[PDB]
């Protein structure tokens, strides 16, 4: 029968590792690195387009930093056509949580909820794991400024800064060197784009090659603004911190 | 290569070589032979007495399906009785929706496309058998030859099994020798004779003959057996021509 | 033992020059008995004002799956939506349970932030939608807020009059139903500034 | 009111625009002819919602239909789709429609009834005030009607309904689908219930309302 | 008997590549050259009508595709699994938008749509990955005009202009050249024209080019009159003559 | 194994479709389908090679609907797996719609189907291409064609087997010099003699009346000619 | 008021042209003779919606019957009806006289009222009016009539049933159903009315 | 089940439940506990059908007891409310409705204030000063209308549910067993035994 | 209701 | 070799090497002789046991008053295969007042092992059956293979070293049939022809298990000292 | 309710 064609995705090695979510590392080990950073009074996310062409239409584009809903938004590393199914799920969650509970939804819970999904494709179904690795990057009345990443195990672990994607072994020696937890929002944009400008395969970093997004309470009075630059901000904060 | 593993899978050539296996079952079986006549048509088989222990007249090979249709195969006989089983659904949800009883052509289809349905997929096997059946319907008398890959065809003669060949150079003189047609009496005593011929292609283990028909004048258009005066008067006929 | 008129309720929405208005009665009772007197009837999501009257568990679960339906456009879309479409949106979501309906009065009231034309819609329990330039009525008190649209309103009332013509309208209709009053809401909405003012009315 | 009548080169149907809720007027200019292909136009009467709802369902898959076959729509298409959706339901969509049309094999008139039954004819009326509009019909129409006479004795047997019946009034919508041609949709064809100049203004004087509480609302992000 | 595939037939290799999903893009790179500009006041979609056989009618055949009335599509790679994408791409621009919004979805939601279906392919049991790329050129309100790219992994780009299949490569370089900001309809209609030259080889003709339009709306096409908010489709697909017209001032 | 299912190989090719298009040639038969002014004729070879065969049974023609009509090249339990669902698919949609399907709608209908098997693993493709004609009351007369790859289009004129490519030379070269889209032709009887007569020219082979298999689409019906309907169509050729 | 009859040619269809609505005539020019088959065709009575429905599918069964068997026998088509009025005979009011005609069997009737049983008949009458022709029907009927003598028998029959049933009434429709082909015919109140 | 009372003070949550459990013409019980401890500064009081009340109190409590293991976490009174009401909200259009009124006291320690919610069995929730379920509203909502102040103390407020339960006990036609009651505050719950 | 000779 | 993975394969030859693989388990299991006259019907089993500790695996399952079986190999196949009878034989009985002919009742094992052989999953019964009873048309012994194929006989024995035990009903054939209205005689037959199949072992009075049915007979088993008058 | 010419 068919028995004869099955890959057999949800089944362990010798050594005890999972083939699929292994391989799925690989994968996203060659894509764009994504970096977040947590300051004490905000959040960086910073990601590096893949091999951009000039002609790509750069100003109406998203392919690494969405938005899941007013409070929280992620990084994505990996195949955006998975993220975009995780994404869905993800936004759909956060508004039957406010509906059940009138509460916009805790950071973790969106995480850990995200992060079970993932967990199920490795365990049963037959199917491969989502080539994804995600930086969630969030705010809640509990827990304040959190950064949190998922990877196709389905595991999740909080950080201070953290990258995923290409060179993180590079791009995390060069944050754990210059990081600090006194640290503000507009010191952790400028370790974010150095970090990126060091670890990058690319000649030199550009505008046209990066997304960027801050999640500061920058807003009036006790409240959280999302940022998701412009081109053009992101070409002046880089003329800014001195890269271009 | 490994393309005759699976059922369902193309061959470079664009043969499906788990059909042509399950031919090769069919090949190994008994010899089994149709005759169309005037006014209906004639089924035989070989039944290979493997011992003294059978009982005579008594292990059944030939089939009916609906009361106007015979169904008779070579091959695997299990997979033949569930071909037979599915037959007899069909014919009975013909007549449920539609009150006549189902066609002969119409009924060749139902098997036809269940047959051809066991070469679409690698989680069933194709049937190990070909069938020869027929019967009366209001267009008068048909005989068909149905083979493992879900191929049939209308047929004057038709036979399958060990003897085929044999079987099949007998059925061809009768063709030429009787333009005009051969009546329903006749085509009994011409079926013994043609299992009898075909039996020398198996003559280790001596057999039992075993004859049914549809006729729209000797059986009325229904499905009977020849039993008793009729069939000893079929086997004395054979007896006497191969001698 | 009629939903839309256990607990009672009124909303009335109106169009002036560049501004609609939308108010609401603050009643919430169980048939005689008075029960809360701040059950407010109108919700935005952005510049998209919903009033609903009818049976309040309904008004209050559309308003939470209305919330929830904008807020997935809003991020897929990447703007707000517009009055023409969440009165599409509201439509089609009351027409779903056909045959088995939220018993609601909604009304829809804002300002089209593209082409700055003053909209109001209203709907029946299974979603026909009820165009209107004037205004729009819902409620218990449906008959007396017909009444009083209809001899009250002029066209192209500036935010200031309308406001009075709104509010008169409700208040005198309120005052000859039993199950509506108690308090009363009306919101004022220009182009880029909404006034929100709670009316004194008799509290019998 | 909605009625449908055929002529020379085409078909006309006309509808009335009152939308009652028991005996109060809910809508005075409520718009009971759809579109549910370019030359494909349904009146409706009976449950409001229903009628909408059946008509944009229906014009939805006709619309996908036309997109496989790379063709005009046909009005049969619209009527089988309608009816087999209606009886399907029993009766409890109560949407009763007039389909008519222009496609490749002509003009078209046909009635749809909430229980799914279909009615051909040169002249059709459906509503509380089709028996005042099927008067007319009955009393003025003939043979081989030209298009301005089709939508005289259409608008004249809306009319009828207006004028006569409870359940009909305010104004008159039609519109014209003539072979070879685009179909006119004439809104407020005719408007001869205008509301005649109040005795009065009720503009109150500013301050007449006695307000408890001001706040500004906040719409913006 | 029944669909015993209820696993991944796409899966992940050791060295991280998902196998299917690159055997989908190299059948794509074989598919005949299509490509897609965009101007201020419209967009161009444009590619080569590969005749099988001169008796064969290349009028029936459509390789551009209207999607909603603003929308239009053209693609690379099998002809088959793009006409199948097209009947569920215009089936889900209504059953997921049109009967809830009651209007037709922007370019990049439909897009969107397109997108999920085309990624399923690539992780539901049983299936193998779609073998085309598409080039969907759109308008909406309030994004204006948009182009967008949507490869076999469910991955779509939005492209001031682009080309795929056989001679993507020359012809993104051609296009890189000519595009600027500032580019009318009908200079990025000529542009098309120039860079789909280089990579057809046999006649050169509006019999064997398939191009249309996203550009202003069409009143005459609507079909009907009498509600002025309803002006008509912005796609329109170029007659043979109105190709050759622009073919003689090349 | 990605020879033995349909998922991609490397160099982007399904090899099952490739063998499901050689699968076609098994029965070794040649059809050709031409359309006149007001009717659509298409013509196929007949060979009956066993004596014992019913030769009133041997058809590669099949009347999907009164309008359509649908000749097959492939083996026959395929050909009728196709013609059933066809049938099926022409009765469902005049139930639905409330007008006879037309021909190139059943072809996509039929195509998209082969599509789905070319991508889902648990089918094979069917080793047969269906050519469908009808005189169709929109398009006129109306040949389209659909092969296991999912793969169908329009026609002036076609043929299908295995000196496939003898006949459409053959047929171009005519359409080159004729200057039209069909043949000029008033009455059906005469299109099928020019069918026959270019079928001659191309395989270089004479035909006796059961030897050939007609079948015609004329507007409001698709029917198959007899054996006596055909020999008087050969006497007709012989005399000129 | 619908009845078929029987006749040495074939089998004429006949039926008034009436829809009700209460008292209300919806419809005075209904065609409740239909066709469900080349020569086969039915006489429709109950609802106008179920019969409709049922006339539909049973068209769309004999077209595909007809695409894989041949031309169905009338005793076929009364069968498929039967079927669907006997199975979902607790949702329907549908009575249907079903008339064909074969070369083999000529014309036949086949009647099929409310609980879904079939009745092979001669001729067969049905609808409301029906009751008040049942004396006159069986006064005046004979076996192989000529098909001036059965379009007299109908409409005499028809005229009586329209005249004392307010539920019938408007024109006559015929449908002929012989070896020749089909015919239809249609009379006016002003020729049957004064018979 | 018939008396259930909520009165939100200045610093706590009063919540009073009668103690009689009447079945046909017999007090069953007359010391029955009409509340359930959704968490350590949550309390939801109940009344209506038998059987439903304790079923429906015991299955929320479960879910809030869960979301306290699963997030190490004490949901807010506005949050366990709004889930409260979304799951009469379902229920009111189910096979077989909860036919379960509830008051749901607790202290949000967030915001440092009590909070009174008010649901009924169809899904309607509002925020109160005071609140009843059943019969007791129409003589406690005027009392309290008149008696009570925003700024009162917990001593105030059970002298002011002093002054409800005498005007029960002295116009009320059925013997309902005095009431349990208990204080909500930011220390957590406790209950006054003396009463 | 409907419609019903 | 390569075509013996699953039932659903055919070997280039055309074989079932599954369904040989399962028709192997009932050469392996324990010898098993069913013959009968006109008027009776005898199962004979030789059981088989694991050691002198433990008991002997019964062979012979009552399906009816008129109706039962022996079984060779898989025991648990057996199970399924009697209860399914027991079922069919029961359906017989309540819906028609019907004993269910034996002759049907082979008809319907044949069609159910069949499915088992022609479907992907699945896998074909590792049992072969000796069906006695007693019907309308008097005295029948059948005798089922998973394959599917069952054949009525006067006599027959299936199981290891069969072939001794067949030979001996093949000759002995003229003599039992005509043993009428004469159990022990008929018996006496069955457990002389089993002997045949014994190498090194003898029938003991726990080793022993004879069933009969037949004209005034119900279906009953022997077992223990109730069998002791045949050794 | 609901909104019924
Ligand atoms: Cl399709
Ligand atoms: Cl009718
Ligand atoms: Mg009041
Ligand atoms: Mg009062
Ligand atoms: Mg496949
Ligand atoms: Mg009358």
């Amino acid at each position: 029968g068919s028995r004869r064609y099955d890959s057999r995705t949800t089944i362990f090695s010798p050594e005890g590792r999972l083939y699929q979510v292994e391989y799925a590392l690989e994968s996203i080990s060659h894509a764009g690195t994504a970096i977040g950073i947590m300051a004490s009074d905000g959040i960086v996310l910073a990601a590096e387009r893949k091999v951009t062409s000039t002609l790509l239409e750069q100003d109406t584009s998203t392919e690494k930093l969405y938005k899941l809903n007013d409070k929280i938004a992620v990084a994505v590393a990996g195949l955006t056509a998975d993220a975009e199914i995780l994404i869905n799920t993800a936004r759909i969650h956060a508004q039957n949580y406010l509906k059940t509970y009138n509460e916009d939804i805790p950071v973790e819970i969106l995480v850990r909820r995200l992060s079970d999904i993932k967990q199920g494709y490795t365990q049963h179904g037959g199917l491969r794991p989502f080539g994804v690795s995600f930086i969630y990057a969030g705010y809640d009345d509990r827990y304040g400024y959190q950064l949190y990443t998922s990877n196709p195990s389905g595991n999740y672990t909080g950080w201070k800064a953290i990258s995923v994607g290409a060179n993180t072994s590079a791009a995390q020696t060069l944050l754990q060197m210059d990081y600090k937890d006194d640290m503000k929002v507009d010191d952790a944009i400028e370790l974010a784009l150095k970090t990126l400008s060091k670890t990058t395969d690319s000649s030199a970093l550009t505008y046209d090659r990066l997304e960027f997004a801050t999640i500061r309470k920058g807003a009036n009075d006790g409240e959280v603004y999302q940022k998701i630059f412009k081109p053009q901000e992101i070409k002046d904060i880089l003329v800014k911190t001195g890269i271009t | 290569t490994g393309y005759d593993l699976s059922n369902s899978v193309f061959s470079p050539d664009g043969r499906n070589f788990q059909v042509e296996y399950a031919v090769k079952a069919v090949e190994n079986g008994t010899t089994s032979i149709g005759i169309k006549c005037n006014d209906g048509v004639v089924f035989a088989v070989e039944k290979l007495i493997t011992s003294k222990l059978l009982v005579p007249q008594k292990n059944v090979k030939i089939q009916v399906v609906d009361r106007h249709i015979g169904c008779v195969y070579s091959g695997l006989i299990p997979d033949g009785r569930h071909l037979v089983n599915r037959g007899r659904e069909e014919a009975a949800s013909f007549k449920k929706l539609y009150k006549t009883p189902i066609p002969i052509p119409a009924f060749a289809d139902r098997l036809g496309q269940y047959v051809q349905a066991h070469t679409l997929y690698n989680s069933v096997r194709p049937f190990g058998v070909s069938t020869i059946f027929g019967g009366v319907d209001k267009n008068g008398a048909h005989l068909y030859m149905l083979e493992p890959s879900g191929s049939y065809w209308g047929y004057k003669g038709a036979a399958t099994g060990k003897g085929r060949q044999s079987a099949k150079a007998e059925l061809e003189k009768l063709v030429d020798h009787h333009p005009e047609g051969l009546s329903a009496r006749e085509a009994v005593k011409q079926a013994a004779k043609i299992i009898y011929l075909a039996h020398e292609d198996n003559k280790e283990k001596d057999f039992e003959l075993e004859i049914s028909w549809c006729s729209l004048s000797e059986t009325n258009g229904l499905h009977k057996f020849v039993k008793g005066d009729l069939l000893q008067e079929a086997i004395d006929f054979a007896q006497k021509e191969i001698n | 033992s009629d939903p839309s008129s256990i607990n009672g309720g009124i909303v009335v929405a109106m169009t002036g020059k560049d501004c609609v208005a939308i108010a609401c009665d603050l009643r919430l009772g169980s048939q005689s008995l008075g029960v809360s007197n701040k059950f407010e009837k109108i919700f935005h999501y952005g510049h998209v004002f919903l009033g609903i009257t009818g049976l309040a568990t309904d008004v209050t679960t559309l308003n939470e799956m209305f919330r929830y339906k904008t807020n997935l456009y809003k991020l897929k879309e990447e703007r707000a939506i517009e009055p023409e479409t969440f009165t599409q949106l509201v439509s089609s979501s009351l027409y779903e349970r056909r045959f088995g309906p939220y018993f609601v009065g909604p009304v829809v009231a804002g300002i089209n932030s593209k082409s700055g034309k003053p909209f109001i819609a209203g709907f029946d329990l299974i979603g026909c939608i009820d165009e209107a330039k004037d205004f729009i009525v819902s409620g218990t008190a449906s008959d007396q807020l017909f009444g009083m649209c209809e001899s009250l309103y002029e066209p192209n009332l500036e935010p200031e009059d309308l406001f009075e013509t709104i509010s008169q309208a409700l208040l005198n209709a309120a005052d000859r139903d039993a199950l509506s009053g108690w308090g009363a809401v009306v919101y004022i909405i220009k182009k880029d500034e909404v006034v929100k003012r709670y009316l004194k009315m008799r509290q019998d | 009111t909605i009625v449908g009548v055929k002529f020379n080169n085409g078909v006309v149907i006309a509808a009335d625009t009152r939308s009652t809720q028991g005996p109060i007027v809910a809508d005075k200019n409520c718009a009971k002819l759809h579109r549910i292909s370019p030359k494909i136009w349904c009146a409706g009467a009976g449950t409001a919602a229903d009628t909408e709802a059946v008509t944009q369902l229906i014009g939805s898959n006709i619309e996908l239909h036309s997109l496989y076959t790379s063709r005009e729509p046909r009005v049969v298409s619209a009527l089988q789709m309608l009816k087999q959706h209606l009886f399907k339901y029993q009766g409890h969509i109560g949407a009763y429609l007039i389909v008519a049309g222009v496609d490749p094999t002509g003009s078209h008139l046909f009635s749809i009834h909430a229980h799914g039954s279909t009615d051909v004819g040169y002249y059709l009326s459906l509503g509380s005030g089709s028996l005042a509009a099927m008067a007319v019909l009955e009393s003025h129409w003939k043979q081989d009607l030209t298009k301005e006479e089709a939508i005289k004795l259409a608008s004249d047997a809306i009319q009828a309904g207006i004028w006569n019946d409870l359940g009909s009034g305010s104004n008159v919508d039609v519109c014209v689908m003539e072979i070879g041609k685009d179909a006119e949709y004439l809104r407020n064809y005719l408007t001869p219930n205008v509301r005649e100049e109040k005795q009065k203004s009720y503009k109150f004087p500013r301050g007449t309302t006695a307000v408890l509480k001001e706040s500004i609302v906040n719409i913006c992000d | 008997m029944t669909d015993r595939y209820s696993f991944s037939l796409t899966t992940f290799s050791p060295s991280g590549k998902l196998g299917q999903i690159d055997y989908a893009l190299t059948a794509v790179k074989q598919g005949v050259t299509s490509l897609g500009i965009k101007a201020t006041n419209g967009v161009v979609i444009a590619t080569e009508k590969k005749s099988s056989s001169p008796l064969a009618m290349s009028e029936t055949l459509s390789k551009v595709s209207l999607l909603t009335p603003d929308i239009g599509a053209v693609y690379s790679g099998m002809g088959p699994d793009y006409r199948v994408l097209v009947d569920k791409s215009r089936k889900v621009a209504h059953t997921s938008y049109k009967r809830i919004y009651g209007e037709y979805p922007p370019t990049k939601l439909l897009v969107s749509e397109v997108a999920k279906i085309m990624q399923e392919a690539t992780q539901s049991g049983g299936v193998r990955p779609f073998g085309v790329s598409l080039l969907i050129a759109g308008h909406d309100e309030f994004n204006g005009f948009s182009l967008y790219q949507v490869d076999p992994s469910g991955s779509y780009f939005p492209w001031k202009a682009t080309a795929i299949g056989k001679g993507s490569v020359a012809a993104k370089t051609f296009l890189e050249k000519r595009w600027n900001d500032e580019l009318e309809l009908e200079d990025a209609i000529h542009i098309a024209l120039l860079t789909l030259k280089e990579s057809v080889e046999g006649e050169f003709n509006g019999d064997t080019i398939e191009l249309a339009i996203i550009g202003d709306e069409n009143p005459d096409l609507l079909g009907y009159t009498g509600i002025p908010t309803d002006k008509g489709p912005r796609f329109r697909k170029l007659t043979s003559q109105e190709i050759n017209d622009r073919l003689e001032a090349l | 194994y990605d020879r033995h299912i349909t998922i991609f190989s490397p160099e982007g090719r399904l090899y099952q479709v490739e063998y499901a298009f050689k699968a076609t040639n098994q029965t070794n038969i040649n059809s050709l389908a031409v359309r006149g002014k007001d009717c659509t004729v298409v013509i196929s070879q007949k060979k009956v090679p066993d004596k014992l065969l019913d030769p009133t049974t041997v058809s590669y023609i099949f009347c999907i609907s009164r309008t359509i009509g649908m000749v097959v090249n492939g083996p026959i339990p395929d050909a009728r797996n196709a013609a059933l669902r066809a049938k099926a698919e022409a009765a469902e949609f005049r139930y639905k719609y409330g007008y006879d399907m037309p021909c190139d709608v059943l072809a996509k209908r039929m195509a998209n189907l082969s599509q789905i098997y070319t991508q889902r693993a648990y089918m094979r493709p069917l080793g047969v291409i269906l050519t469908f004609v009808s005189v169709d009351e929109e398009l006129g007369p109306s040949i389209y064609k659909t092969d296991p790859a999912g793969y169908y289009v329009g026609y002036k004129a076609t043929a299908t087997g295995p000196k496939q490519q003898e006949i459409t030379t053959n047929l171009e070269n005519h359409f080159k010099k004729s200057k039209i889209d069909h043949i000029n032709e008033e009455s059906w009887e005469k299109v099928v003699e020019f069918a026959i007569t270019h079928m001659i020219d191309a395989l270089g082979t004479e035909f006796s009346k059961n030897d050939l298999e007609v079948g015609v689409a004329t507007k409001d019906k698709f029917f198959t000619l007899s054996a006596e309907n055909i020999e008087e169509r050969l006497v007709a050729i012989a005399e000129q | 008021s619908i009845m078929a009859v029987t006749f040495k040619d074939g089998v004429i269809l006949g039926a008034d042209s009436r829809t009700t609505t209460g008292a209300y005539i919806a419809n005075r020019v209904t065609d409740k003779l239909t066709r469900v088959h080349d020569k086969i065709w039915c006489c429709r009575s109950g609802s106008a919606a179920d019969t409709q429905a049922i006339a539909d599918i049973v068209q769309y069964h004999l077209e595909l019957y007809t695409s894989q068997y041949g031309t169905p026998s009338t005793e076929t088509a009364a069968s498929v009806f039967k079927e669907l009025c006997y199975e979902n005979k607790d949702n329907l009011t549908a009575g249907i006289i079903v008339a064909g005609y074969d070369d083999k069997n000529k014309g036949e009737v086949y009647t099929i009222p409310l609980g879904g049983s079939v009745h092979k008949l001669p001729y067969a009458i049905a609808g409301s009016g029906s009751t008040f022709i049942y004396g006159y029907c069986d006064k005046n009927f004979r076996e192989n009539m000529s098909k001036e003598e059965t379009v007299d028998f109908i409409k005499h029959s028809l005229s009586q049933a329209i005249k004392w049933d307010g539920s019938s009434g408007g024109v006559i429709r015929m449908v002929v159903l012989t070896a020749a082909g089909v015919e239809r015919l249609i009379f006016y109140p002003d020729e049957y009315e004064q018979l | 089940m018939d008396i259930i009372l909520g009165i939100r003070v200045q610093d706590s949550v009063i919540l009073a439940s009668s103690k009689a459990v009447t079945r046909g013409i017999s007090v069953l019980k007359d010391s029955d506990d009409k509340t359930r401890q959704l968490s350590p500064h949550t309390l939801m009081s109940f009344a209506g059908e038998a059987g439903d009340t304790v079923q429906f109190a015991e299955y929320i409590q479960a879910n809030i007891q869960l979301y306290s293991i699963r997030e190490d976490y004490e949901l807010s009174p506005q949050a366990v409310s709004s889930f409260v009401r979304q799951e009469l909200a379902k229920s009111i259009r189910s096979r077989r409705p909860y036919q379960v009124n509830v008051l749901i006291g607790g202290y949000d320690k967030k915001k440092n204030k009590p909070e009174l919610y008010q649901i009924d069995y169809l899904g309607t929730k509002v925020e109160l000063p005071y609140g009843a379920h059943g019969y007791s509203g129409f003589y406690t909502f005027s009392l309290l209308d008149h008696h009570y102040r925003p700024d009162m103390t917990t001593e105030e407020g059970l002298d002011l549910l002093k002054l409800c339960v005498q005007e029960l006990e002295k116009r009320m036609p059925m013997d309902f067993k005095g009431v349990i009651v208990k204080i909500v505050d930011k220390d957590g719950i406790r209950q006054v035994d003396d009463f | 209701x409907f419609l019903f000779x | 070799n390569n075509y013996d993975g699953d039932t659903v394969t055919f070997s280039p030859t055309g074989r079932l090497f599954q369904v040989e693989y399962a028709l192997e388990a009932i050469k392996q299991g324990s010898v098993t002789v069913g013959l009968r006259s006109n008027t009776h019907a005898v199962l004979v089993a030789l059981k088989r046991n694991a050691d002198e500790l433990s008991s002997y695996q019964k062979k012979i399952i009552k399906c009816d008053e008129h109706m039962g079986l022996s079984l060779a190999g898989l025991a648990p196949d057996a199970r399924v295969l009697s209860n399914y009878l027991r079922q069919q034989c029961n359906y017989s009985s309540l819906v028609f007042n019907r004993k269910l002919a034996v002759e049907r009742a082979g008809h319907l094992l044949c069609d159910k092992a069949q499915k088992n052989t022609q479907s992907y999953g699945g896998r074909p019964y590792g049992v072969g059956l000796l069906i006695i009873g007693y019907d309308k048309s008097g005295a029948h012994l059948l005798e089922f293979q998973p394959s599917g194929n069952v054949t009525e006989l006067y006599g027959t024995a299936i199981g290891a070293r069969s072939q001794g035990a067949k030979t001996y009903l093949e000759r002995t054939l003229d003599t039992f049939i005509k043993i009428d209205g004469n159990p022990d005689e008929l018996i006496k037959a069955g457990v002389e022809a089993i002997s045949q199949s014994l190498r090194d072992e003898s029938l003991t009075v726990d080793n022993l298990s004879i069933a009969i049915v037949g004209k005034d007979t119900p279906f009953t088993i022997y077992d223990g000292e109730a069998v002791a008058k045949y050794i």
